[PDB]
Formats: structure tokens, C-alpha cells, sequence
């Protein structure tokens, strides 16, 4: 029916109205203090008043660090922007890692804008261009104006254009009897399609036929747009959508990230502030989640020390699973979690404890009832023994071969013999390492 | 349309650093570096021009100085395939010889089918009937420049941003306008401005970033209408008559 | 076609209850590994879940890529299968995460249905109206069949397709409406007066009868990386083939995911998962493993099976040694299939099926000598001796490989250990690690 | 004539279905190495194998490169041969894996036969005539075009399609020009003007090609040979189009790009379809990389991956190292600088060093090839010099002896000349000895 991939049994933190975490809610088992801290920073983000506040999820493997990040992402909803990231993302071959970090910082600051649009739409009735006196005079255009007759429901207008809007209009290859959509904000036009007032069954151009647009030709409509600040920086860095030379030429060069200057960010922030102060725009800060923060080298941490002190900084969530590991890019600096102490002083470390055997068993129960599999209680106890003996993830990823070996024997339930056969077929890390030690030629 | 970001500039920088005047030598240095000391000048480097014309086989010895003194887009637009003499060091490649034959070759030919695998992939996977998935979020014009009290700045900005040769290159002349210039004014086809250099988009859907409200998204979001359209196809195929009663 | 190393493997050799036969579909032996490969084939074919990492561990010359090729052959057509090596991730135009994201998104397939119309008929009158410069094009197309005459209207691409494969007003053509393909079936009018300039020898086909316009429903398969590159920029269809897809932004990827889910919810498109096979995964940085550890936790992720011939060796980009060349956090979220070495009988069946693959007939004692030299040396050396022994066999002008031919091939071409032993008593003639050598013989 | 360390070798010199004879083809000694190269040449001539790698090894100055050049001469100039240095793979424009794949595809050849119907000759009379019923509102309503052709013992006028006159106007065709006409497409093109119209003007840019021989109408079966990499770079880059991107990229630097596997799959399937039609014939060749020990281990891993493909040609590798660490790694000891996983996928050939008589015959053959005369005493002294110092040092010290002999106005090389050449030019051992015994930073 659906598709599940190591997740989607988590719907949220599952807290009460007072912030106290229930034991089994939202697909979570245990981690009561971690879920309470995640709820506290959920209320901090929903307060929408703080900038440059960061937490660090510390713990072993298979303890629920990334699951907590998906939980806060689901608890905030899709309205607040969430930017998942990995420590290996920032090493780009087209721009420096500082610029990639700043772009991902600006990609977590959303913006809601109620934008008005001037729209001229209707069915094209006439199309008559007037020529110039000297078309080969070097300067000037070939034509002077273009008369367009637009007719919609209960309205009919005659439009006299410049050459410039007509270049974009004839770029779409419109004709007589096609309904168009002249957006007067950017000058961009859209060929809506053929009209069904004329014939339909005599075309070879796989066309679509739309009726006459309701209302008058000239319109002013309100559109609610949800953009980020990084999209504004990108759109001003590589400008497209105007009716000039560079706006054409920007859509045909190969896309490439550039080092966005700080002056452009100031100008974007100034016009965003004047949008908010007019009552038009609304600022929605979000979360930048960086999984495996220990993969970063020392220079990105050094720039993070400044970027967490900026005034439009988002809330950053880091996850690490190192005890006492030297930071990459250095030789002698030994630091907790692979995170240097000058940024660790700015963090708020949240500890994530491991699980007990009963927690393993009920996590296996939840993953069996999410993956649409029915298991016996003896096989459930055997898989709890797997989780407490080898790994939690090894017991998690052995449900589906057990189900398939049950289905190939024409059965729905899973028995202990199925788990024994799945033991015989598939190995774990410990048994593979054990067969790697007593090996003939590097097995 | 104007960009909201306004980059103000003082007048003095424009008058004393870009525009030539009596107290500076922008024009004199431009003439010195582009005309007099150019290594492609035939008045001073005729031997080098003769060497390069023996190499490339160009019929005109002034063409290298013309190429080195014009911008790239202007060189692209009026590039004409003039004839080159065969007694030259310019050759034909193996790839150019495959490419030149297959310009007007029809289908069911060996060279034409072996040289057009991308169009066969285009028509094989039905690429002219696929909806556009991605559209940009923010679209912006280039940053405007204002200089308080200089019409020359506005004229130069309007000349660069709305270049008539470039804009006529990036679109077509209307057909009735071409008729009026050709036979009602005596202008031949060779002296027409170059037109239609804008690339064709992949679909009619990809030609613009404005997406209409999808009728399919309108019908599929209500499941009652989905079941109604499910039964109405076989109801129409049966050759039937149907009444539907509403309240709203 | 040509004969390759894994040419003789066509399938996995399995029963209904996933029990492998001892000799079936080109695979012999390796019963537990083939049963696990049948399990991973069924779990790919079910499509119920996503993002499971699989190890194929074992020594060299054992059948790891053979098992991957058997999985690919048993997967059948219409399912994507991206098989890459480890070294292709490191590029000067792409980051390692971008290359791995492209390798991830190449293996997840979108099957899209489409409603096309086939128009076949004998054409009557072709009116084509082009401007003076030839840019603007419009016109009318009059086609007919036995029972229906119907005129049409032509778009620009229709006229460009009609200008190619020259129609001479009386050739029966077939037009696909949604694909834009123009196929001239032949000539039916048999025109008498003709300008003798073309070498036209068009086939006498008949004028079609019945309905002129026929509705048809087709399905075409595309993967997520293709839609990403197509929606990336203006000329992305050229970037399909030139590979000039430089670091597609995340906004494109999330909008494509949203649009693909919207296509799934309307019944227009369905999602098929596939297999990403990473041969020699130990040739990868710790950055790649750290990216894989999170990219396997996404919904749009394929089933990844990776192979490793290495032992407990140093992980790249670090200073410690790890089992199978992989860090323990990646080994935690993966399941290991351990492939075992061969006895004499499995090597005998391998050499017999390879000799049957190259259509080379082998003598019984010649095959016994080949099994003996595949037992003492490696298997691949005795496998590669077969073709050169066959070449010496018709160099003696007989079409049967004898003991003398394979003995001559063994004498002429050397093993790894024989070359090491031949070098090790002649270290002066070869350049050592320090670059010292003795070129003079006295 | 020019000689450069080679060109005294013309193939291997094997007799029919047997051994390599002693002094034939410019080769002396290395009988079993010549046998291995001959049977490999016969394997490539069989055109049945793919992805078969061979490595030949030995000390420096032994003849691995000479054996590879003899293989290339024995194949012929039609089967492709791609010589390569192992250092050339490290390109800073595109990743080295794509460079290796490009040189893999460069060694696969195609034999495409086609029949072309052509019209050619001088233009004697060209006029398009109006139709019997001229359409209103237009000028020059053409019904067909009459063009007269004239060649050597050939003159023919002919009817033409009216749309060809537009291309005639595009091509600037008048009376006196010579026009190339292909049959099935039209598509006129102009070669020049006939030689009878050469002296009509004093100053004229236009070339005057002579009038073509044969009839105006002829049908010649042409055969075009192309490699698969040429098809890849032709299909990857855009064809003749009217976009600004194509002519912009024509003027810019042709930067190499990562050719995807999709274009290679499409090219291989259309080539296979044309092979099944009996038109095109596929010819696999030889990719030769000498100094293979300098490949980095990622390139070795991709070689391990790509030797298993269906279209990989025969790869010939040469190295001179013994137990030497592979480049890119620090803790393995491998023969010839090649890792053992790749070593198990190839056949190792030994090249034995030479003796006094072989050095004598090599020196005599290189003296006769250089058109130089040497005395017998000078030949024996050169043999002793080559034995004592280096064979290649006796090779280099032949032309200075000839120059010093012709300086003394002698056509013969005497022992005094080679003594003066030995005094003037030093070898490696004497230079190292003068480096060891000097404290002046020599
Ligand atoms: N409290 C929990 N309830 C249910 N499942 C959990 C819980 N904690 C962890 N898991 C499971 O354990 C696995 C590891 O969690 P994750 O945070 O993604 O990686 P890690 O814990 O190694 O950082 C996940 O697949 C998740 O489904
Ligand atoms: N069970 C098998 N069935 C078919 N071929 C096999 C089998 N085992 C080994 N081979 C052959 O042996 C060779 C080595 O296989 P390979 O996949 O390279 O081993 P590894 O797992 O070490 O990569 C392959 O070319 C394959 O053709
Ligand atoms: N068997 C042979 N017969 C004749 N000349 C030879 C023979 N082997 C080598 N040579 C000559 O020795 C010279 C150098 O040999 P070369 O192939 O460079 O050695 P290596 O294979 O070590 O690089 C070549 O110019 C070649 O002509």
C-alpha cells in the first residue's frame, strides 16, 4: 500500500499539554528527558523571538538522534521551514564551504508575503503590428507598437503594447484565438491554451482547450507566497524574469553557485524589513538540522562561531555520536563529540540514553505493526533477544526477510523457524567481523 | 519593471572615470591599446596577418583585427559561413564530415540514424507530453542603477539593457512586417536583421514559469468527483442519458 | 554480441519457494548466497519498503559481481539498475554527495501512463505556409482513409517533421499525437509523372481502411534523476547526455518530490523502486559513508547492495582500520551476505559452463588439467586460459582443445605467483622500490 | 627518411601456424614473448572476445613497447590501436575515470558501408518555370525546376522539386558553377566554378575547381570507418541548430564533459540494431597503456570494474617494476606495481633480457636501417660497450659515430670514431661515478 524506510512511525514528540512526555506516544519509546528538551526548544522556536540558539544531540548509535530531528520537524509542521543537512554537504567544488554554510543558514529563514498582481488575460482576437519608418536604421526596433484585442467573459479590451512585451508574447508563439495571460509585474506571459469557442478535433499539436476567463480583462488579485531569504538572494544574484537582455541571457547560462556578497544580503534584508513594516510580509524562522556534525573540519566550526552570533540566525540542531575524537583539520586538539570547545561553550548538549530489552521489544512491535506484519510472541521474544544481543538496527532490518520467507511458505504469521533461517541467511556486524578474523585470504 | 534594490552612484565617478572629457585620457588610452599597439593591425603587422591568413585560409586579412576588437555576442550573431580556399592549413575533421552530411538527411539512413540518437530518445520516451515539475520561487530583474542628474547614464543603461541588435536576435520579426520590409521597401533577405536565435523550449509547458490551476488537480482532490468521472467514461461509452441532482 | 565475463549468467536459478538449484541459469553452487539474493530480489520486487543496505562480502574470484549480475538479470526489464564502481564518485565537476545523490536518484523509477492518438492514412493535400525568413510556420494537412476524409492543422514541430522524410502527397504515413513521431509506411498512389531526382524505391503499401483516429494508452518509464535534470535548467535534455548537471539545487529536488507525490495521488504516475549496486565500496571516503548513513533514511531511496573483497583494512580519509573497509555505523544499518570459496566440483562446473559459453569444446582430461590448475592457482587464470588454448587449437588446425594446447597456454602465460617467483630471483633486472636497477648484463 | 628509436620492426615475424623464426621482421630473440603476442593477435583477429587484458613485464630495455608496436603492425592500419601513457589519465578538466572510459571507447571501430546516389557537374542552364495556373497574390508560382548538368563525356538536363530553388537561392548558384546533388534529400551545395570561366576577370576570390570526371549520374558504394568515441562526441554535442547556445559553444573552448552511460547505451543499441541489419560491422581493437605502474588505485579499481563490460577491447599493459608499492596506497607490496585483484584478471608475459649476439644483431640492424656503414671491429667494440653499460646506450651512440665519420670525410665508422664518441658522450654509470666523486654539487 505505502512505502516505509526506517522511519514514518514517528509522528511527533507525543507530549501532553503541560509538556510532560508520555511513555508510548507518537511512535516513541522512552527518551523522556530528551523528548521534554525537544519540546522545550519546540516552544522556543514557536516563540519566534530568538536567533542563534543551538542544541547538540549526543549519544551512541541507534539511540534516536535523527528520529528526534524528524520529530521536531513534524511537530513544527510544514509551515515552518526545515532544512535537513549532512556534514558532507558543505564541501562543494563550485564554491567555498563558508558560502555553502551561509546559504544553508539563509535557507532556513522563511517568509510569507501577500503579493498583489496585475493580470491582463483573455482570448486574443486581433494581432496587428505597426511597422517602423526606417527598419534598417541601426538603432530602434523593427516595429513601433502591437495592437492586441483581448476579450474575456463580459469584457473586451484593446491593448497597445511596446515592442518589449511583444518579444515575450511572440516568444510563446501565440496566435489568433489563443487565450493568454499577461502578468504585468514582470512582463512574463503564459500561453494558456486554445479556446473552445472554435473547433477542437482538428489539431495535431496535442493541444489543450480551456474556456473563456471569467471576470474582466484587467485584474488585481492577491496571491499568498511562501519564499525563503536564500531564494531572494539567488534571484538577485542571478537575475531572471525581466524583459531585458541579461534576463534572457541568465536562463541559458549553466547554473553555478557564486559567493554571494554581504552587501546583497544587507539590501535583501532592508527590502524585507520594509516589506514587513508595511504590514505585507511575515517572517517565519526555522530549523537547520546538521546530522553528523563531526564530519565538519575546523574552519566551518570557526565560521559557525560567527554565524551563530548573527542577528538573522536560525535555530541549529546538531547530532554527533563520538566520545572523545580529534577534530578534523587538526592533529592535537582532542574534543568531545568531535566538536571544538569554543563552539561547545555556545551549545546546549542534550543527552540521549540507550534502550533496555523491553523497549527493544516494543520498538520491534511498533515496527512490525507499521510494516504490516504479524509476528508470533515467541518470535517477538527472539527478536528482543536479537536487539539486546547484537544490535537494535539488525533486529529492525530482519523483519522483512522474515516476512518474505513466511510469504514464500504460504503463511502470514512469522515463527521462530523463520527467524532461525533468517539468521542462517543474513549476518550481522559481529559475526562478519568474527569470520573476518579467522580468514584465509582477506574475506 | 524595476528592481527594488537601488545602487546609488555619485556623478563624479561617472564623469571622471568612464566618460572621456578634456581632463582625462580614457579615449586616448583606448586608442593606444586597441588601435595603434594592436598586433593584428595590417599597417604595422602585415607579416603576422599574412601568416594567419595562410593558416586559417581567410579571404580577408583585416578579419583578425575585426574579431579581436568586437565583443563575443556580436561575433556570435553576425558569424557568416564564408567560403575558404582549399590551399590552406585548415582541415576537415572526421566529426565535421559526419556532421555536415547529416544536416538534411532523412530517416532510415545509416549516418542519419547513427547521428541522431538524442532525438530518438526524445520521441521514444514521450518528452513532448510531460508536465513541468519545478518552477522558481522568486524572480527578479537585474539591479537598477540611479545617478541623480545624468541623462547619459539613463541612455547608456537603456542601450545596454535593451540592445536592439540583441533583442532582434533573440526573437522573430512578424510575417506581415517581413512582407512590408521585403517587397514594399525593396530590402533583400540578406540584409534582414538576424532573428530567431532564442532556443526552443522542451515543451509548451516549459515555455514559461506561470502555472495555471490544474484541472486534473481540481478533479482528483475530491473523491466523489473522481468516482463520478470513473463511471462517466463507461456511461458515455454505453451511449446513455444521465441526470445528476445537486443541493448546492 | 561479444562474450564478456558475466555473459553466461542469465538469471538466479531459483524455484518458486526460493530454493536454488545446483546448476541453473548459469549459476552453480553458492546456495545460501543465492537464496539471500532471491530474498533481496523478492524484497525489491515487492516494493513495500525502501533503503536497505546489503553487503556482499567474500574473497576475490568468488562470484560477487556474478551474483549482482544475476540479481540484475532476474530483475527483468522496466526496473532501473545503476551499477557503479567506487572511483566514479570523485569528480572535478561534482561533489561526492552530489554524485551519490545522482546515483541514488537514477535507481528510483517513475512509470507514467499517457493517452496518445494514432493517425494513419493516405495523405491528399499538404499546404505549408512559411514566412520569408522561414521561421514562422503554419499550414493545413489533408489526410484520408477508405471511409473517412479529414483535414487538420499543423504546428511548427509537425511541419519540421514533415519536411524531413519527404512526403510526396500520396504516401501513407502514421502520426503519433503525443510522441510526435512521423513514420512514412510507404507509397500507395504509385505516381506516374515524377521528377527523376530522388532514388525513391518506396514499398507498395495499401491504403488503410477503417477509423482514421485511434485512441491508445501507453506507458513510459523515467527515473527521478532525469526529471531533476530536465527541470533543472532550460537545456537540460542536452545535459542528460553531456553530463553537465552541476550541483542541482535542493529546491528543485524537493519540488520534484512534491510533484511526483502529486502525480502518484492522481493515478497518473506510479513509483517503482530499483537497485543501486556499488562495486568496490571500500574505495570511498568517510564522507561518502556519512552521507549514505542519512540518505538511506529517506523515502525516495533504492535498495543498495555493495560488494567488498577487502579484509580488516584502513578506511579511506581516516587513520584506523575497520572490518570490510567500512565504519561501524554503516555496518550497523546493513545486513551481510558472506560468500564462500569453491571446491573442485564447483570450479569444474564453472569451467564447463564457460567453455560452453565460448562455444569451445574441451576434452575430459584437458578439463581435468584446467580444474587442477584452477585449484592450485586462481579460478580466473584457468578461465582465461581457455580462449588462448582454443586459439592454439585451431593454430594446430583441429577443432578440439587437447592437453598439449592447454599445456602450451600454461607455459606461455604466467600466474601471479609464478611471476612473483620469477621476479624474486632476478631483482637486479627489475626496478626496485628505491629505483636502483642493473641494465647492463655484465 | 626519419627514424626514431623504432621503425626497424615490421610486425612480429611468425611463420605459418607455428613458432617465431629467429631473425625476421626486425626482431631477434624473445621467442616465447613473440609467440604470446602472436596468439593474442590471432585472438583479436577472431573478433570474439571482449575485456581480455594482458600484461607483459620485464626489465628496462627489453622490448615491451617494441612488442606492442609489432602487435599494432600485425593487426593492420584498419583495426584501431590506441597508444597511451599511464600519466595521461590524470586530466584536470574531467575526472580520470571518464578519461579512461574515453580511451576504452576509442579502441572500438566500426565499418559502415553505404550506397550514395549522386549528381554532379557544371551548370549549363538553370531556370524554374511557372505553373500553367498561377496562383493569385504571389509572384513566380513554380511548378518544377529545370537544371542542366555537364561533366566529362556526360551532359544531362533534369526536372527538380520546386522547393530546391529556395536552397539554390540560399547557395548562390548561377550558370558556370559546379553543383553537388545528392538524390534523396535535395540539399544543393556549391563546389566552385569551372576552369573555362577562370580568366573572365582580373581580380576574383572564387576558386576554380576543374570539371568532374565520369558521368553526371553515378552510384558509388562508399565505406566509412568511425570509432565509437567519435559517435559519442558527435551525439553528445548539439547538431546543426539555430540556437545561440550552439554557436556560442562553437566559439568557446571545447571543454571535456562527463559522458553519461545513457548516451553510451543508446549508441550501442542503435549500433547493434544496424549490425543486425547487416550494414555496419563492429571491429574491436587494442588499447595499449605502457608504464601501467603509475596508475592511481582508483583508476585500477575502475579498470577492475570496466574489464567486465561487453564492449571492452583488449587492453595491453607494460611495466618494469618488481616488488613496488602501488601509487596512491602505502602498505601493499605488489608485483609490477599492479594490485593483485587486477593482477588476477590478466595474463603475465615475461620478456627475457638479451645476450652478446642479440646485441650484435640489434646494433647491426639499426646501423643498416640508419643507412650507416660500420666495421666489424667497431661492431664488436659496440657490442662490448652495450654489454658493459647499456643496450640503449649503444643504440644512442651510433649517429654520433656517423657524424664524426662524415666530419673526417669517411663513409665508414671506425674504432677511433667510436672511441671519440665514448669520450665525448657519457652513460649513466660514468655520470653517477662522476657525481659520487665530486664535492662541487655535480
Ligand atoms: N524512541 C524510539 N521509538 C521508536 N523508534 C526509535 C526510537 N529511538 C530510535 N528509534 C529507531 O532507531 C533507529 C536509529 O535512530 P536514528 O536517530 O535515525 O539514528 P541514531 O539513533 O543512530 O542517530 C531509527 O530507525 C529509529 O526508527
Ligand atoms: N556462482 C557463480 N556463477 C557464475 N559465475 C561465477 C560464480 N562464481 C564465480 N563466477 C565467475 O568468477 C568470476 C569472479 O566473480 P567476482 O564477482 O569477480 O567475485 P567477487 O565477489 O570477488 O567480485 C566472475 O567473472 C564470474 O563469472
Ligand atoms: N627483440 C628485439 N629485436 C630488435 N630490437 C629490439 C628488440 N627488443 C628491443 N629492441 C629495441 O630496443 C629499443 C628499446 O626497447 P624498448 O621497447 O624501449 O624497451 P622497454 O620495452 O623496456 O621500454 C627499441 O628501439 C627496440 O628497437
Amino acid at each position: 500500500v505505502t512505502r516505509t524506510a526506517a522511519h514514518t512511525h514517528i509522528k511527533g514528540l507525543g507530549l501532553d499539554e503541560s509538556g510532560v512526555a508520555k511513555r508510548v506516544e507518537g511512535g516513541f519509546v522512552g527518551q523522556i528527558e530528551a523528548r521534554e528538551a525537544c519540546g522545550v526548544i519546540v516552544d522556543l522556536i514557536k516563540a519566534k523571538k530568538m536567533s542563534g540558539r543551538a542544541i547538540l544531540l549526543a549519544g551512541g548509535p541507534s539511540t534516536g538522534k535523527t528520529a528526534l530531528a524528524l520529530a521536531i520537524s513534524q511537530e513544527l509542521g510544514p509551515k515552518v521551514p526545515f532544512c535537513p543537512l549532512v556534514g558532507s554537504e558543505l564541501y562543494s567544488v563550485e564554491v567555498k564551504k563558508t558560502e555553502t554554510l551561509m546559504e544553508n543558514f539563509r535557507r532556513a529563514i522563511g517568509l510569507r508575503i501577500k503579493e498583489t498582481k496585475e493580470v491582463y488575460e483573455g482570448e486574443v482576437t486581433e494581432l496587428t503590428p505597426e511597422d517602423a519608418e526606417n527598419p534598417l536604421g541601426g538603432y530602434g526596433k523593427t516595429i513601433s507598437h502591437v495592437i492586441v484585442g483581448l476579450k474575456s467573459a463580459k469584457g473586451t479590451k484593446t491593448l497597445r503594447l511596446d515592442p518589449t512585451i511583444y518579444e515575450s508574447i511572440q516568444r510563446e508563439k501565440v496566435s489568433i484565438g489563443d487565450v493568454i495571460y499577461i502578468e504585468a509585474n514582470t512582463g512574463a506571459v503564459k500561453r494558456v491554451g486554445r479556446s473552445d469557442a472554435y473547433a477542437t478535433e482538428f489539431d495535431l499539436e496535442t493541444e489543450e482547450y480551456v474556456p473563456l476567463p471569467k471576470g474582466e480583462v484587467h485584474k488585481k488579485k492577491e496571491i499568498v507566497q511562501d519564499v525563503t531569504l536564500h531564494d531572494l538572494d539567488v534571484a538577485n544574484a542571478r537575475p531572471q524574469g525581466g524583459q531585458d537582455v541579461i534576463s534572457m541571457m541568465g536562463q541559458l547560462l549553466k547554473p553555478k553557485k557564486t559567493e554571494i556578497t554581504e552587501k546583497l544580503r544587507q539590501e535583501v534584508n532592508k527590502v524585507v524589513a520594509k516589506y514587513i513594516d508595511q504590514g505585507v510580509a511575515e517572517l517565519i524562522p526555522g530549523v537547520l538540522f546538521i546530522d553528523e556534525v563531526n564530519m565538519l573540519d575546523i574552519e566551518i566550526f570557526t565560521y559557525l562561531n560567527k554565524a551563530l552570533e548573527s542577528n538573522i540566525a536560525p535555530v541549529v540542531v546538531l547530532a554527533s555520536n563520538r566520545g572523545m575524537t580529534t577534530v578534523r583539520g587538526t592533529e592535537d586538539v582532542i574534543s568531545p563529540h568531535g566538536v571544538p570547545p569554543d563552539l561547545i561553550d555556545r551549545l546546549l548538549i542534550v543527552r540521549t540514553l540507550p534502550y533496555d530489552k523491553d523497549e527493544i521489544r516494543t520498538i520491534i512491535e511498533r515496527r512490525a505493526t507499521v510494516e504490516r506484519l504479524q509476528v508470533e510472541s515467541s518470535a517477538l521474544d527472539l527478536l528482543a533477544t536479537m536487539g539486546t544481543e547484537t544490535s537494535l538496527r539488525y533486529a529492525l532490518q530482519l523483519l522483512a526477510p522474515c516476512g518474505i520467507l513466511a510469504q514464500t511458505s504460504n503463511r502470514k504469521e512469522i515463527v521462530v523457524n523463520d527467524v532461525n533461517e533468517a539468521k542462517l541467511l543474513f549476518l550481522d556486524a559481529k559475526r562478519s567481523t568474527k569470520i573476518l578474523e579467522t580468514s584465509a585470504n582477506y574475506l | 519593471s524595476r528592481n527594488p534594490i537601488k545602487y546609488s552612484l555619485p556623478r563624479l565617478i561617472y564623469e571622471d572615470l568612464i566618460l572621456p572629457n578634456y581632463n582625462n585620457d580614457v579615449d586616448i588610452a583606448n586608442k593606444l591599446k586597441n588601435v595603434k599597439f594592436n598586433i593584428f593591425n595590417p599597417s604595422t603587422n602585415y607579416e603576422l596577418c599574412l601568416f594567419l591568413s595562410k593558416l586559417t585560409g581567410e579571404p580577408s586579412l583585416n578579419e583578425f583585427f575585426r574579431v579581436s576588437t568586437t565583443p563575443l555576442l556580436k561575433r556570435v550573431i553576425e558569424r557568416t559561413n564564408g567560403p575558404k580556399n582549399t590551399d590552406s592549413l585548415s582541415f576537415k575533421t572526421i566529426t565535421q564530415e559526419l556532421l555536415e552530411v547529416t544536416r538534411n538527411a532523412p530517416s532510415e539512413g545509416v549516418m542519419a540514424s547513427l547521428l541522431n540518437v538524442e532525438k530518438h530518445a526524445y520521441e521514444r520516451e514521450y518528452l513532448n507530453c510531460i508536465q513541468r515539475g519545478y518552477h522558481p520561487n522568486v524572480s527578479a530583474p537585474p539591479v537598477t542603477i540611479e545617478v541623480l542628474g545624468s541623462s547619459h547614464v539613463t541612455n547608456s543603461i537603456n542601450n545596454e539593457l535593451f540592445d536592439p541588435l540583441i533583442s532582434q536576435a533573440l526573437s522573430d520579426i512578424p510575417a506581415i512586417t517581413q512582407y512590408n520590409m521585403h517587397v514594399k521597401k525593396g530590402i533583400p533577405v540578406e540584409d534582414f536583421p538576424k532573428t530567431g536565435l532564442f532556443p526552443e523550449p522542451l515543451n509548451k509547458n516549459f515555455s514559461s514559469n506561470i502555472s495555471m490551476p490544474s484541472m486534473d488537480r481540481f478533479i482528483t482532490e475530491s473523491a466523489k468527483l473522481r468516482k463520478l468521472d470513473e463511471l462517466l467514461v463507461k456511461l458515455k461509452s454505453e451511449g446513455h442519458r444521465v441526470l445528476i441532482y445537486f443541493q448546492m | 554480441s561479444l562474450i564478456a565475463a558475466h555473459s553466461h549468467i542469465t538469471g538466479l536459478g531459483l524455484d518458486e519457494n526460493l530454493q536454488p538449484r545446483p546448476t541453473s541459469e548459469g549459476m552453480v553452487g553458492q546456495l545460501q548466497a543465492r537464496r539471500a539474493a532471491g530474498v533481496i530480489l523478492k524484497m525489491v520486487q515487492n516494493g513495500t519498503i525502501a533503503g536497505r543496505a546489503v553487503l556482499v562480502a567474500g574473497p576475490p574470484s568468488t562470484g560477487k559481481t556474478a551474483l549482482a549480475m544475476g540479481v540484475s538479470q532476474s530483475l527483468g526489464k522496466d526496473v532501473p539498475f545503476t551499477a557503479i564502481a567506487g572511483s566514479e564518485i570523485f569528480s572535478l565537476e561534482l561533489s561526492k554527495t552530489e554524485a551519490l545523490t545522482q546515483a541514488f536518484r537514477k535507481s528510483i523509477g517513475i512509470k507514467i501512463k499517457e493517452e496518445t492518438e494514432l493517425i494513419e492514412g493516405e495523405v491528399v493535400e499538404i499546404q505549408i505556409d512559411r514566412s520569408i525568413t522561414g521561421g514562422h510556420k503554419q499550414g493545413k494537412l489533408t489526410i484520408k482513409t477508405t471511409d473517412m476524409e479529414t483535414i487538420y492543422e499543423l504546428g511548427n514541430k509537425m511541419i519540421d517533421g514533415l519536411t524531413k522524410e519527404k512526403v510526396l502527397a500520396g504516401d501513407v504515413i502514421s502520426i503519433d499525437k503525443a510522441s510526435g513521431k512521423i513514420t512514412k509506411l510507404g507509397r500507395s498512389f504509385a505516381r506516374s509523372r515524377d521528377y527523376d531526382a530522388m532514388g525513391a524505391d518506396t514499398r507498395f503499401v495499401q491504403c488503410p481502411e477503417g477509423e482514421l483516429q485511434k485512441r491508445k494508452t501507453v506507458v513510459h518509464t523515467v527515473s527521478l534523476h532525469e526529471i531533476d535534470v530536465i527541470n533543472s535548467r532550460t537545456q537540460g535534455f542536452l545535459a542528460l547526455f553531456t553530463g553537465d548537471t552541476g550541483e542541482i539545487r535542493s529546491e528543485v529536488r524537493d519540488q520534484i518530490n512534491t510533484k511526483v507525490a502529486e502525480w502518484k495521488e492522481e493515478g497518473k504516475a506510479e513509483i517503482v523502486p530499483g537497485v543501486l549496486f556499488i562495486d568496490e565500496v571500500h574505495m570511498l571516503d568517510i564522507e561518502c559513508f556519512s552521507f549514505i548513513n542519512r540518505a538511506l533514511e529517506d523515502e525516495f531511496a533504492p535498495i543498495v547492495m555493495m560488494a567488498t573483497n577487502r579484509g580488516v583494512s584502513k578506511t579511506r580519509g581516516t587513520n584506523y582500520k575497520s572490518p570490510h573497509g567500512l565504519p561501524l555505523d554503516l555496518l550497523d544499518r546493513s545486513i551481510i551476505i558472506t560468500t564462500k570459496s569453491y571446491n573442485e566440483q564447483e570450479i569444474k562446473t564453472i569451467l564447463s559452463i564457460r567453455a560452453q559459453e565460448e562455444e569451445v569444446e574441451l576434452s575430459s582430461d584437458a578439463l581435468d588439467l584446467l580444474t587442477k590448475t584452477g585449484v592450485e592457482t586462481s579460478l580466473r587464470y584457468s578461465s582465461n586460459l581457455i580462449s588462448v588454448a582454443q586459439q592454439i587449437a585451431m593454430k594446430r588446425k583441429n577443432n578440439t582443445v587437447e592437453v598439449e594446447d592447454v599445456k602450451r597456454a600454461y607455459l606461455l602465460f604466467l600466474d601471479s605467483a609464478r611471476s612473483v617467483k620469477y621476479v624474486q630471483e632476478n631483482e637486479s633486472q627489475y626496478i626496485d622500490d628505491q629505483g636502483n636497477v642493473q641494465i647492463s648484463i655484465a
